[PDB]
């Protein structure tokens, strides 16, 4: 569905 | 990039087969929430605010939302949510999961695909093979 | 801001 | 419940004091992303799609969004995002953080408040005292 991701883990 | 949206659509079609098999015993009086194994509840995103849908509802609404998004980073979200259908079946409907997987290898094929195109974090791939 | 949380950890 | 929105507003006011102190050395050429300690980047929510704002921008846009939401579960999200202003300052601007905290105890007061009203998971409370 819709998305709103505010945390990303660095590669 | 076009093949990413494309191959996902075939997965959603066969995933409907799993959902239909599940609806024979995944009922909202006993699977009252969408869970897999730990102390996480998953909230269905097919609503204005994420909703505590029973597992059968989560499954249907999410497949429906994915089918709609496709015929029209967003890929990652769909994949993450679709994958929970496999994990719920694997942990709470093991016999049905096993029967369906032995015939289609769908979870295997889906797992290889999201890893091949980096669409889910490997941390979320909790179903074996 | 706006929020759209889809995973909750049981108490 | 009304006191929850209320006490948060005073926190946002004093948190502006911290943000103003930080903008003297938290610049987008060196703090190019919003981070605290681990391998997480935080994406600013004051945009149509979450954006990789430099830390100074993340700070301003988030305080601005919180001030706007207040004069008009949603509390939990604001608190989680506001808290990152403290963690960024603590880990990347330790001297400024320490000076401001010794005068205001703001992070202490904020931490007790979100725990008192169960507004953030304790797992996210990574700044000591
Ligand atoms: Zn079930
Ligand atoms: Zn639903
Ligand atoms: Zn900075
Ligand atoms: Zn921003």
């Amino acid at each position: 569905e819709w998305s709103f991701t505010t945390v990303r883990k660095k590669p | 990039g076009v093949w990413k949206y494309e191959h996902l659509r075939q997965f959603c079609l066969e995933l409907n087969g799993l959902a239909v098999k599940l609806q024979s015993e995944c009922h909202p009086d006993t699977c009252t929430q969408m869970t897999a194994t730990e102390q996480w509840i998953f909230l269905c995103a097919a609503h204005k605010t994420p909703k505590e849908c029973p597992a059968i509802d989560y499954t249907r609404h999410t497949l429906d939302g994915a089918a709609c998004l496709l015929n029209s980073a967003k890929l990652g979200s769909v994949c993450r949510r679709i994958y929970r259908i496999f994990s719920h079946a694997y942990f709470h409907h093991r016999q049905i999961f096993d029967e369906y997987e032995n015939e289609t290898f769908l979870c295997h094929r889906f797992t290889k695909f999201v890893m091949k195109y980096n669409l889910m974090s490997k941390d979320n791939l909790i179903v074996p093979i």
